[PDB]
Parts: structure tokens; sequence; C-alpha cells
């Protein structure tokens, strides 16, 4: 595609949370320290342990942003310019097939914490937030 | 991990 800039495109993904005060030093090519930040926020109750559909949401993704809104009354939860993103991460959890969005803050960072259908859909997310990466300029 | 991409253009 090249439509990132006229359009915009919409995937299915759970919305679990979004982890702040993150050291701005994380590697988001490391399993361990996410899953040590998401399992001491699920210890903490932050995240939950479980994926029900009340965790239901539409990424719109566009040049200009990323947008998470729910799905239940599609209010929005938050939007993320591209510039303010960082990196963003696949970390396959047993059943979960995490999609990890390290982000700017709005030196710390955050943790945009998803949930993809399958793994060819965080694949393709992370493949669809590249091109994005790539196309502002 | 299993797959990540950076933004070369964050900041």
């Amino acid at each position: 595609p090249d439509r990132l800039l006229s359009d915009y495109i919409e995937k299915e993904v759970k919305y679990l949370g979004q982890l702040t005060s993150i050291p701005g030093y994380l590697n988001p090519s490391s399993r361990t320290e996410i899953l040590h930040f998401i399992d001491n926020a699920k210890r903490a109750h932050q995240l939950p342990g479980h994926l029900t559909q009340e965790h239901d949401a539409v990424l719109s993704l566009s040049a200009y942003n990323v947008k998470l809104a729910w799905r239940d009354g599609e209010d929005i939860i938050l939007r993320v310019p591209i510039h303010d993103i960082a990196a963003v991460s696949y970390v396959r959890d047993d059943a979960a097939h995490l999609v990890v969005l390290k982000t700017a803050q709005d030196e710390a960072c955050c943790l945009v914490i998803l949930a993809a259908e399958s793994k060819v859909a965080a694949e393709e997310l992370c493949c669809l937030l590249g091109q994005v990466f790539q196309v502002v300029y | 991990v299993d797959k990540v991409v950076i933004n070369p253009y964050f900041g």
C-alpha cells in the first residue's frame, strides 16, 4: 500500500492497558524486559490477566498517528503521533499474541499493551507500523 | 523477541 497519507487502516485488537514511567532505555528487542514490566503490571492488577471481549478495540493507523478506540462506545482511549512512537514489538506469550508499542510520554517512556488475534495479525501490525514509520519525513 | 520494528525517526 501507500494510502497511509490519504487514508487510514483499521485492525482488530485488544487493549490491555498503558504502562507509564517505564525506563527510557528499555530495549524493544528484549522479551525479558517487556515481559518483566508486563508481569509486574499484572501482579499489581494494572493489566488484566486473561482476555475478555470487554477489551475489544479498533486500532486506526495512518501517517498522522495511531488511534485506539473501544468497540462499545468507540470513545477514544489514546492517540499517539507516529513521531512519538519509538518502536513496536511482537511478544508471543502462550495464548496472547502481545503487540507492545514503545512510545514517548505525553526520558521515561510508555508501553502500550495490545493483543492481536493471531501471529500473522501481530506481524502484520508490525509491518504496517514499519511502513508508517517510513512514509513520515 | 519474536518481531521488532524500530522507528528510525523517533524524536
